[PDB]
């Protein structure tokens, strides 16, 4: 399986937040430390992103273009995908030195959104969602949201895409057409629910950063910069996400 | 353009 081996080949591996837990919780740190963890999570990225089957065909402009409008998508849903494979969706596990229980969720001033985020993570527990689908729905999360206007090449992007719906659709492809069906459905509806919450953490990080010299969360260089001239393209409807079904 | 994303991008290691 070409496609899949390539995929688990290139997954990464551990990353650490560098969070001290041995101090009191406080919204400054648990926030500078997911920022920091932001941060670090981009790097690999990136180095994940350039080895995706593809993925150096695209016009430099279009790469760039899609990593810093899908980072968050993506990240949220390798750490559902974590929470679940690691404590049962009971916590979020956003890395090992950064687990969020209840009162952190409280603290972290995003209650919502990590209640959110911990019913996605139930998800993979509720669809039982295997490993190699898990990989191929994070790397169709890469290319699920662009500029309304369209990007550089779009064809070479359009076919990108197409190449990796095929790809799941193949992971997914049981006897029985119907079942086949109902899994493509399941799948896109989980990966079309991912948006919302990703959008609404762009919100969030804005107003943060935003605010941020005054509640002193430190952001680090490429997320502020990131947050500052992508992330208001997307919360003013210049970029919007590729659902499958209509929201 | 996000000179120290391009220069990941750009970068072999
Ligand atoms: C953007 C953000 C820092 C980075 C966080 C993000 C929540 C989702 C998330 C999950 C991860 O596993 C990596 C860090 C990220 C991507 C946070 C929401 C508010 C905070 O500013």
């Amino acid at each position: 399986p070409i496609f899949l081996n390539v995929l688990e080949a290139i997954e990464p591996g551990v990353v650490c937040a560098g969070h001290d837990n041995n101090q009191p919780d406080s919204f400054a740190a648990l926030l500078s430390s997911l920022n920091e963890l932001g941060e670090r999570q981009l790097v690999h990225v990136v180095k994940w992103a350039k080895a995706l089957p593809g993925f150096r065909n695209l016009h430099v402009d279009d790469q760039m273009a899609v990593i810093q409008y899908s980072w968050m998508g993506l990240m949220v849903f390798a750490m559902g995908w974590r929470s679940f494979t690691n404590v049962n969706s009971r916590m979020l596990y956003f890395a090992p030195d950064l687990v969020f229980n209840e009162y952190r969720m409280h603290k972290s001033r995003m209650y919502s959104q990590c209640v959110r985020m911990r019913h996605l993570s139930q998800e993979f527990g509720w669809l039982q969602i295997t490993p190699q689908e898990f990989l191929c729905m994070k790397a169709l999360l890469l290319f699920s949201i662009i500029p309304v206007d369209g990007l550089k090449n779009q064809k070479f992007f359009d076919e990108l895409r197409m190449n990796y719906i095929k790809e799941l659709d193949r992971i997914i492809a049981r006897k029985n057409p119907t079942s086949c069906s109902r899994r493509f459905y399941q799948l896109t509806k989980l990966l079309d629910s991912v948006q919302p919450i990703a959008r609404e953490l762009y919100q969030f990080t804005f107003d943060l950063l935003i605010k941020s010299h005054m509640v002193s969360v430190d952001f680090p260089e490429m997320m502020a910069e990131i947050i500052s001239v992508q992330v208001p393209k997307i919360l003013s409807g210049k970029v919007k996400p590729i659902y499958f079904h209509t929201q | 353009e996000n000179a120290l994303l391009r220069y990941l991008l750009d970068k072999d290691d």
